[PDB]
C-alpha cells in the first residue's frame, strides 16, 4: 500500500502493516528530521528490515536533499537478505508508480 | 514407470508371486485361464489394482536411520540382527558392504564376521564413540579404517557444493579477509591434548554431520527463490478461496408415461360444515359385516404375500451335496468372469478388438452349452 | 552415555563445525530436514558463526534451547583488561558488563526463531542464573516471559511446551487479529486520525 | 411395553376431496375419514395409558396443528361445542373435541380465504413438521423411552398427478425418520393405485403403505394395518403390497429412468444426453471427448 | 492340493516361457 | 536461607473469594452463529474416493489420549466409516496404516463399509510399533487413487500421530505427483503442527491452509472426524464435468436362493442390474458383470442437502414485533426469557427463516439444519 507520514509518502511493499512497523517508521522519520543518532529495538519477527528500507527509500526519493543510504549489517548473509528485501521493495515501487525510477542499490563484499 | 498398467500386465513374475500368495484366486485362475483358455492379460486387466497392491506391498522400503545407534548391547550380551536391519547397515555404511563382499564367500562366515565387526574399532567409529588405543579392535576389520577415511573424503567430495548467500557462512567469515583481531580463547577452538594435537571430539561431530548429510542426500534420487523465502507471508493478503458456486434450476419436466368449480367446492365444504355441526356419530365407523370381510381378505392376502416373501432373507445352506455345490459355484464363477470380460470388450467400442469380442462370444456360447 | 541414541530416533543431529564449509552444509541439511519433516536438531555455539546472521523461521525454528548462559571465559586476560577499562572509564561494573554481554548473546540467539507474527516457537533457557536476568532481557521477550516461568523444571516446561504447540497449531481468528496485531490501510488511516 | 407418539399427517385439501367426492358415489367423505381417524386415535390412546397423539393438517395455504391446539388459543381460552358427546371417556374426549374444533376452525378459515387457489401442496411441509414434533417430544423425554410413528393420510383422487417438487423434501423426511427410527405409514385414499414417493417413504422408513379406494370401512384398515406400535414392528410383518422399484424421473423427459446418466455436479437424472452439451438443471458445459465415449456404439465383427 | 497346483503354475510358466522362446 | 516449612501457611480456603450469565453465554452463542453465517452453495464433489491413512507407529503408544491413541483413533475411525458411508453412500474408500517404516493396506478400495469395519476391528487388536512413513503412505494412496475415474474426486485423509516422518526418498516429489494427479490431502494431526503436512495440505488443496487440522480435546477430535465426512468444495479450475453412466437396479424377491454375481455365494434376495440382469448383494456397488454403477434413489438423495444447503435461521430482534408465541413446526412456547430484571424479551428463542419468515425454537433450529434438511415453513408457503 501507500500511506503518508507527515508530508512523506511511504510505499510499503505489503498490503498490510504492523503497528510496530508504523511507529518504527514514525520514530525513524522524526530522527531524520531532527538530525541525530537514534537507538531502536524492534521486536524480532516484525518487518524491521523492510520498514527501514521502505521509509529510507521514500525519504531519499521524496525529500529534495536526496541523502544516500549506508546500510551496515554484521553478516554477509544479512547484506544478502537486505538486498533481496530491497529488490522486493523497489519492484513494488516500480509496479505502483508505473516506471522504474533512477535508483542504484548495491551490496559490497570481498573478492572471495 | 514400473507401476503402469502395461508393466503390471507384462510382469509375469509379480503375477505369479501374488498368485502363489493368494489362495482364493486358485478357484478363479485354475479353470478360466488354464482349462477355459482365457488370456492371462485379460484375467489381470480387471485385477490391476490387486496387482498394484501386491507390487506396492513389497516395493516400498524403510527410510534411512542410524541403525548402529539403535543397536546397543542388551558376562554375555546378546543383540538381535534382522535382515532389514543388516541391510540398513548395508546402505547407510557402504564400507561394511565392501567388508561383506570380499570376505563372506571367501574366508569366513556371516555370524563370526559380524562378531569381528562388532568387536572392532570400525563399529565404534561408525557409531560415533570416541576411539581410543587400548581397545583391541579386530585385526581383519581394522585394516578397513584407512579405506573408510578414504570413503569419507569421497563422500565429502560430492557432498561439498556451493550454497546460497543466505546460508553462506564461509562468505560471512571471508567478507573481511584481512581482519587480524585477537585470537579467541581456548573455549572457542576444538579441544586439544597435552601435546596440542586434536583429541578427536570434532571427529565424531564430523561423523554425525556426514551421517545426516548422507541420510538427506539418499532422499535426493529418482525415487528468485530468495525473494520467496524472505517474503513475509503474514503481511500479504489472506488466501481467497476459488470454490465454484452452482445455481440449480428446479423447472423439471413433469412425469410422463376434471377441474372442480369454486361454487360446488364451496357447496361440498358447507355440506361438511353442517355434517360436522349437527352430529358426528362415531358409531357410524363400524362396517356392515361384508365390506369388513372383504377388507380383511385383502389385508390377509397382502400379509400372506409379504410373509411368503420375507419368511427367509455367510451364505445360507443348500439342499445340494457339497461336491455339486462347489461345482456349481466354480461354474458360476467362470460364468461371471467370462461375462465381465465380454461386457468390457463389448462396451469398449473399439473396432480393433472385435475379434476378441467374437472369441468371448464363442466362449459365452460354450459356457451356455456347459451350463 | 547414549543420549544421542534416542535423539537419533526422532531428529537428525547436526553440529556446528569450526570449518565454515561443513557448517554451511550442515545448516543446509538442517533446513532440508526441517522442510521435508524428518525432524532435525542443530547444536551450535551461542557466540559462533551460526548465532549471527542465520535465521530459523517457522519449521527451521520452533524451539531455541539455551544450554546455560553464554558467558565468556572470565579469567582471560583481554576480557579482564576490557572490564577494568570499563570500570575506570564508563563506570560499568564487572558482573554488570559480563551479564550484559552474555544476556545480549542469549537475546540474539532467541531472536532468530521469529519472522512474522504467524511464526511461533518456544525459547527455553536452561540455567539457574537466567531467573534473576528477566529485566536484562529485551522488552518484548520480557513481556512474553511470565512470572510463573522464571523457575521452571524440565517436566512442567515440557508440559507447557506441549500446551503451547497444541494451542498455536490451531488456526488463529482473523476477527481477533483484524485490527490489533496487523493493520490494513483503513486501520492505519483510522489510527492516524485518532492520533491527530 | 413402551409408549409411543403417533403423529398423523392428514392432507385435507378441499380441491382433492371435492374431486374424490365427484369421482365416488357418496359425498362428504372428509367426515368419514375424520371419524375413522378419531376412532383410530382413541384406539391408540387406549393401547397404552402414557402414549401420545399429534395431528397436523396440510390444507391449501399451509399447515396447522389439530391436536394439541395452539398455545395462544390455550391462553386466550373455552367455548366447548357439543359435536362430540360428553358421556364418553374424557381422556379420549378432550383429544377428540380439540381435533374437531380445530377442523372446524381450519375449514372456516379456508372458507374465508377460499378465493385463492394454489398449486403448491403442503404435505411435505406437514411431514417435516411432524418429524420436528417427534424430535421435540423425544428430546423433551418427559416419558422415558418413547417410541414414535408417523401416519400419513393423503388422498390422490385421480386429479393431482405426481409432483416433482415434492421429491427432495420427502427424501429428506425419509432420511430424518430413518435416523430417528420413526416409521412413516401412508394411507392413500384415492383412485391412482401408485404413489411412488410415499411408497419409497414407507419401504425405506420401515412403514406400511396402504392404498384404498373407498372411505367406508377405513377404521378396519387403520386398526388392522396401521395399528403397528413400534414396540412390535420387528415381530409383526407389514401388509405393504406392491414393492416399489426406487427409481426416479428424468429431468427433461419425465419418464421413469432405466440405465441412464446423472450429472456429476448437481446429481440430476437424465435418460438421454441433453442437447446443447450443457447440464439442464446445473448449467455446466460437458466435455465432448467423454460424452463421445458415452455415445460410442458396441462392437461386433461384420 | 498346494503341491500339484504349484506344479500347474510351474507348467504354465514353462509354457509361457516357451511362448516367448 | 530458610526452609520450605518455616514459611507462612497457604490459606487455600482464604485464597478463594466469592446476573448476566445468560448474556455471557449468548454472546458466545452469537459468536458461534457469526462463525456459521458464512453459508454459500459451494459445488462439492459428491462421488468421492477416500483413502483413510492411519498412523500406527510408536507415537500412538502415548497415553495422553484415553485409553491410548491407537485404540481411540481406531474407534473414532469406525464411527467415521459409519458416518461417511451414511452421508456419502456412492463414495468408495480404502484403508492404509503406517507401521514399521512401511505403509500397509488393510482393505482395498470398495463401496462396502462392512469390510472396512472388519478391517479396522482386525487392526484394533494389533500393537502399534515402528516409525511412520508419510511418503510410503502417500505413494500407496496415489496407487490406490490411480484407477479412480475422473468424475470421482480423489481424497486422502491422514490421521497423523507422530511429529516426524522417515521417508525412503524425496517427499516433495510425491507431493508434486499428488498435485499432478489431482489428489486432495487432509491431515488430522494429533500433537502439533508439522510443516511437511501443512505444505502437503496447502499444495494439494490449492493454497488452502485450512485442511491441516490439529486436535485440542477428544470432543474436538470427534468434531474433526464429523467434519471429515462432508464433501469437499471443488475448485473453479476443475473442468471434469461429465455424465456418469449408471442404472437403478430392481429389488428382486424370490423364495429360492441364487448365486450372486459379486461374491459367488447363495443369497435369497438381491438387485438385478438394469443393463445385464446380473444380481448384486448390496448397494451402492459397481456391477461386477458389466462395470456399471448400481445405486438407489435414496443414495442419490443423500447428497442433495450438500448440493443446496439450508440458509441459517436469523436471530430475531428483541424490539421487533413477534408473530407467534409458539414454534411453527414444533409449537413449543417461546418463554419470557428475562435474563435479568429489566431484560424483558432479550435474546428471544425465535429463529426467523429468511424465506418464509417463520419463527422456530432452538431445538427445531438445530434439527432442521442438522437432521432434517428442509424448512417446513418454506414448504408450507404456497408458491
Ligand atoms: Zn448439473
Ligand atoms: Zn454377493
Ligand atoms: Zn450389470
Ligand atoms: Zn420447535
Ligand atoms: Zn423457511
Amino acid at each position: 500500500m501507500k500511506f503518508y507520514i507527515d508530508d512523506l509518502p511511504v510505499l510499503f511493499p505489503y498490503p498490510k502493516i504492523y503497528p510496530e512497523q508504523y511507529n518504527y517508521m514514525c520514530d525513524i522519520k522524526k530522527t531524520l528530521d531532527v538530525g541525530g543518532n537514534s537507538i531502536l529495538e524492534m521486536p524480532s519477527g516484525t518487518g524491521k528490515t523492510v520498514s527501514l528500507l521502505s521509509l529510507t527509500i521514500a525519504y531519499q526519493m521524496h525529500y529534495p536533499e536526496h541523502r544516500k543510504i549506508i546500510y551496515c549489517s554484521r553478516t554477509m548473509s544479512e547484506i544478502e537478505k537486505a538486498l533481496v528485501e530491497l529488490e522486493n521493495l523497489m519492484d513494488y515501487r516500480t509496479k505502483e508508480l508505473g516506471y522504474q525510477e533512477d535508483f542504484r542499490g548495491l551490496g559490497l563484499t570481498s573478492r572471495k | 514407470d514400473s507401476l503402469s498398467k502395461e508393466k503390471l500386465l507384462t510382469n509375469l513374475k509379480l503375477q505369479q508371486s501374488l498368485l502363489k500368495g493368494n489362495k482364493v484366486l486358485m478357484k478363479v485362475f485354475q479353470e478360466t485361464v488354464i482349462n477355459a483358455g482365457l488370456p492371462p492379460s485379460e484375467f489381470w486387466s480387471t485385477r490391476i489394482p490387486l496387482l498394484r497392491a501386491f507390487a506396492l506391498s513389497t516395493s516400498q522400503k524403510v527410510g534411512p536411520y542410524n541403525v548402529l545407534s539403535t543397536i546397543k548391547p542388551v558376562n554375555k550380551v546378546n543383540v538381535n540382527l534382522s535382515r532389514e536391519k543388516i541391510l540398513n547397515i548395508f546402505e547407510n555404511y557402504p564400507i561394511v558392504k565392501k567388508a561383506y563382499t570380499d570376505n563372506v564367500p571367501k574366508n569366513f562366515k556371516e555370524p563370526e564376521f559380524w562378531a569381528r565387526f562388532f568387536s572392532s574399532k570400525l563399529f565404534r567409529k561408525l557409531r560415533g564413540e570416541k576411539i581410543m588405543q587400548n581397545d583391541r579392535g579386530d585385526v581383519i576389520i581394522d585394516r578397513y579404517l584407512t579405506l573408510d577415511q578414504e570413503f569419507d573424503r569421497k563422500d565429502d567430495d560430492m557432498l561439498l557444493h556451493p550454497v546460497k548467500k543466505i546460508i553462506d557462512l564461509d562468505g560471512n567469515i571471508q567478507d573481511d579477509p584481512v581482519v587480524r583481531g585477537n585470537r579467541p580463547d581456548f573455549t572457542m577452538q576444538p579441544g586439544v591434548d597435552i601435546n596440542g594435537n586434536s583429541d578427536g571430539t570434532v571427529d565424531i561431530l564430523k561423523g554425525m554431520n556426514r551421517l545426516s548429510e548422507k541420510m538427506i542426500m539418499a532422499l535426493k534420487n529418482e525415487y528468485n527463490d530468495e525473494r520467496n523465502e524472505l517474503k513475509i507471508d503474514d503481511l500479504n493478503e489472506s488466501y481467497k478461496t476459488n470454490y465454484a458456486i452452482i445455481h440449480l434450476k428446479r423447472n423439471a419436466h413433469e412425469k410422463t408415461t376434471l377441474k372442480v368449480s369454486n361454487q360446488q367446492m364451496l357447496q361440498q365444504l358447507s355440506l361438511v360444515m353442517d355434517n360436522l355441526i349437527n352430529k358426528l356419530d362415531l358409531n357410524q365407523v363400524v362396517p356392515n359385516n361384508e365390506v369388513s370381510n372383504k377388507i380383511n381378505k385383502r389385508v390377509i392376502t397382502a400379509i400372506k404375500i409379504n410373509a411368503k416373501q420375507a419368511k427367509h432373507n455367510l451364505e445360507v445352506k443348500s439342499t445340494l451335496p457339497i461336491d455339486l455345490l462347489e461345482s456349481c459355484r466354480m461354474l458360476h464363477t467362470t460364468c461371471c468372469e467370462f461375462l465381465k470380460h465380454f461386457y468390457i470388450h463389448f462396451q469398449s467400442g473399439e473396432q480393433k478388438q472385435a475379434s476378441t469380442v467374437k472369441k468371448l462370444y464363442n466362449h459365452l456360447k460354450d459356457c451356455i452349452e456347459k451350463l | 552415555m547414549g543420549i544421542l541414541d534416542e535423539v537419533w530416533k526422532h531428529k537428525l543431529i547436526l553440529v556446528e563445525t569450526p570449518d565454515a564449509q561443513e557448517t554451511s552444509l550442515a545448516l543446509e541439511t538442517y533446513r532440508k530436514a526441517c522442510s521435508n519433516g524428518r525432524g532435525a536438531i542443530l547444536l551450535s555455539v551461542a557466540r559462533g558463526k551460526v548465532s549471527e546472521g542465520i535465521d530459523f523461521d517457522h519449521q527451521y525454528g520452533r524451539t531455541v534451547l539455551m544450554i546455560g548462559i553464554p558467558f565468556q571465559y572470565t579469567e582471560s586476560r583481554i576480557l579482564k583488561a576490557r572490564l577494568e577499562f570499563m570500570r575506570e572509564n564508563y563506570r560499568i561494573r564487572e558482573n554488570d558488563f559480563l551479564s550484559f554481554d552474555a544476556m545480549r548473546h542469549a537475546a540474539q540467539c532467541l531472536g532468530r526463531v521469529l519472522r512474522g507474527k504467524d511464526d511461533y516457537g518456544v525459547m527455553v533457557l536452561a540455567d539457574r542464573r537466567f531467573s534473576r536476568k528477566r529485566s536484562q532481557l529485551p522488552k518484548w521477550i520480557a513481556q512474553g516471559l511470565s512470572d510463573a516461568d522464571l523457575n521452571l523444571s524440565t517436566d512442567m516446561a515440557i508440559s507447557n511446551t506441549k500446551q503451547f504447540l497444541r494451542t498455536m497449531a490451531q488456526p488463529t481468528d482473523p476477527k481477533d487479529q483484524e485490527g490489533v496485531s496487523v493493520w490494513s490501510y483503513e486501520d492505519l488511516i483510522k489510527h492516524q486520525n485518532s492520533r491527530k | 411395553e413402551s409408549p409411543s407418539l403417533l403423529t398423523v399427517i392428514i392432507e385435507i385439501a378441499p380441491k382433492l376431496w371435492t374431486t374424490f367426492d365427484e369421482e365416488g358415489n357418496e359425498k362428504g367423505s372428509i367426515i368419514k375419514v375424520l371419524e375413522a381417524l378419531i376412532v383410530f386415535l382413541n384406539a391408540h390412546l387406549a393401547f397404552n395409558s402414557a402414549n401420545k397423539v399429534a395431528v397436523i393438517a396440510a390444507y391449501s395455504q399451509g399447515i396447522k396443528y389439530l391436536y394439541p391446539e395452539s398455545t395462544s388459543a390455550l391462553k386466550a381460552s373455552r367455548s366447548d361445542l357439543k359435536i362430540i358427546n360428553s358421556d364418553m371417556y374424557r381422556r379420549f374426549r378432550n383429544v377428540d373435541e380439540t381435533l374437531v374444533e380445530e377442523i372446524y376452525k381450519l375449514f372456516e378459515l379456508e372458507k374465508k380465504q377460499i378465493e385463492q387457489n394454489s398449486q403448491r401442496s403442503t404435505l411435505a411441509g406437514a411431514m417435516s413438521a411432524g418429524l420436528t414434533y417427534v424430535n421435540r417430544i423425544s428430546k423433551e423425554s418427559v416419558t422415558t423411552s418413547l417410541k414414535s410413528r408417523l401416519l400419513v393420510l393423503t388422498c390422490g383422487s385421480g386429479s393431482s398427478k405426481d409432483e416433482i417438487f415434492q421429491y427432495i423434501p420427502i427424501m429428506n423426511c425419509i432420511f430424518s425418520a430413518t435416523k430417528m427410527k420413526c416409521p412413516i405409514d401412508v394411507v392413500k385414499i384415492g383412485g391412482s393405485k401408485e404413489s411412488t414417493f410415499l411408497q419409497q417413504t414407507t419401504d425405506a422408513t420401515n412403514g406400511v403403505y396402504l392404498h384404498v379406494e373407498s372411505t367406508e370401512g377405513l377404521i378396519q384398515y387403520l386398526a388392522t394395518a396401521m395399528f403397528i406400535d413400534p414396540s412390535l414392528r420387528p415381530i409383526i410383518v407389514k401388509p405393504n403390497h406392491g414393492s416399489v422399484d426406487f427409481r426416479t424421473s428424468c429431468y427433461l423427459t419425465g419418464r421413469v429412468v432405466a440405465v441412464g446418466f446423472i450429472c456429476s455436479v448437481c446429481l440430476c437424472v437424465l435418460s438421454i444426453i441433453p442437447p446443447g452439451n450443457k447440464c439442464p438443471a446445473c448449467d455446466s458445459q460437458f466435455d465432448e471427448h467423454v460424452i463421445a465415449k458415452l455415445k460410442r456404439k458396441p462392437v461386433v465383427p461384420r | 492340493e498346494e503341491r500339484e497346483n504349484e506344479k500347474t503354475l510351474n507348467d504354465y510358466y514353462a509354457a509361457l516361457a516357451k511362448k516367448q522362446a | 536461607g530458610g526452609y520450605a516449612w518455616e514459611d507462612e501457611i497457604k490459606r487455600s480456603w482464604d485464597l478463594v473469594k466469592v446476573m448476566a450469565s445468560l448474556v455471557a453465554s449468548i454472546v458466545e452463542a452469537r459468536k458461534k452463529r457469526t462463525a456459521k453465517k458464512n453459508i454459500t452453495p459451494y459445488q462439492r464433489g459428491i462421488i468421492r474416493s477416500l483413502i483413510l491413512t492411519l498412523d500406527c507407529s510408536e507415537a500412538m503408544l502415548e497415553k495422553d489420549l484415553r485409553p491410548n491413541r491407537h485404540a481411540m483413533i481406531i474407534q473414532y475411525a469406525i464411527d467415521f466409516v459409519h458416518e461417511f458411508f451414511d452421508q456419502n453412500p456412492i463414495s468408495q474408500m480404502g484403508i492404509i496404516i503406517m507401521r514399521n517404516g512401511l505403509a500397509q493396506l488393510v482393505s482395498q478400495v470398495s463401496g462396502n463399509p462392512q469390510d472396512h469395519i472388519d478391517a479396522l476391528k482386525s487392526i484394533r487388536k494389533q500393537e502399534p510399533k515402528g516409525n511412520p512413513s508419510l511418503q510410503n503412505a502417500l505413494e500407496m494412496a496415489r496407487g490406490l487413487l490411480l484407477p479412480v475415474p475422473a468424475h470421482c474426486t480423489r481424497e486422502v485423509l491422514i490421521v497423523f500421530g507422530s511429529l516426524s516422518t522417515t521417508d525412503p526418498g524425496d517427499i516433495h516429489q510425491t507431493i508434486d505427483s499428488l498435485v499432478s494427479e489431482k489428489i486432495r490431502v487432509k491431515v488430522l494431526g494429533l500433537s502439533a503442527q508439522v510443516a511437511i503436512c501443512k505444505e502437503l495440505c496447502k499444495a494439494t488443496n490449492y493454497g488452502d491452509e485450512s485442511f491441516y487440522k490439529i486436535l485440542l480435546d477428544e470432543t474436538h477430535l470427534k468434531e474433526l472426524f464429523n467434519e471429515a465426512v462432508t464433501p469437499l468444495p471443488v475448485n473453479k479450475i476443475n473442468k471434469g464435468f461429465t455424465l456418469v453412466k449408471m442404472g437403478f437396479p430392481t429389488r428382486i424377491f424370490e423364495d429360492t436362493p441364487t448365486f450372486c454375481s459379486c461374491h459367488s455365494k447363495l443369497v435369497y434376495g438381491g438387485y438385478f442390474c438394469p443393463n445385464c440382469h446380473s444380481k448384486v448383494c448390496s448397494l451402492p456397488t459397481v456391477c461386477p458383470c458389466c462395470d456399471l454403477m448400481l445405486i438407489l434413489s435414496t443414495h442419490l438423495a443423500r447428497s442433495y442437502h450438500h448440493l443446496m444447503p439450508l440458509k441459517t435461521f436469523a436471530e430475531v430482534p428483541t424490539t421487533e414485533k413477534f408473530r407467534s408465541e409458539d414454534c411453527f413446526s414444533c409449537q413449543s412456547r417461546f418463554p419470557i426469557l428475562k435474563n435479568h430484571k429489566n431484560g424483558k424479551l432479550l435474546t428471544s428463542s425465535r429463529y426467523r427463516c429468511e424465506d418464509c419468515k417463520q419463527e422456530f425454537c432452538v431445538d427445531c433450529d438445530v434439527f432442521i439444519h442438522e437432521i432434517l434438511h428442509n424448512c417446513p415453513g418454506c414448504e408450507s408457503k404456497p408458491v
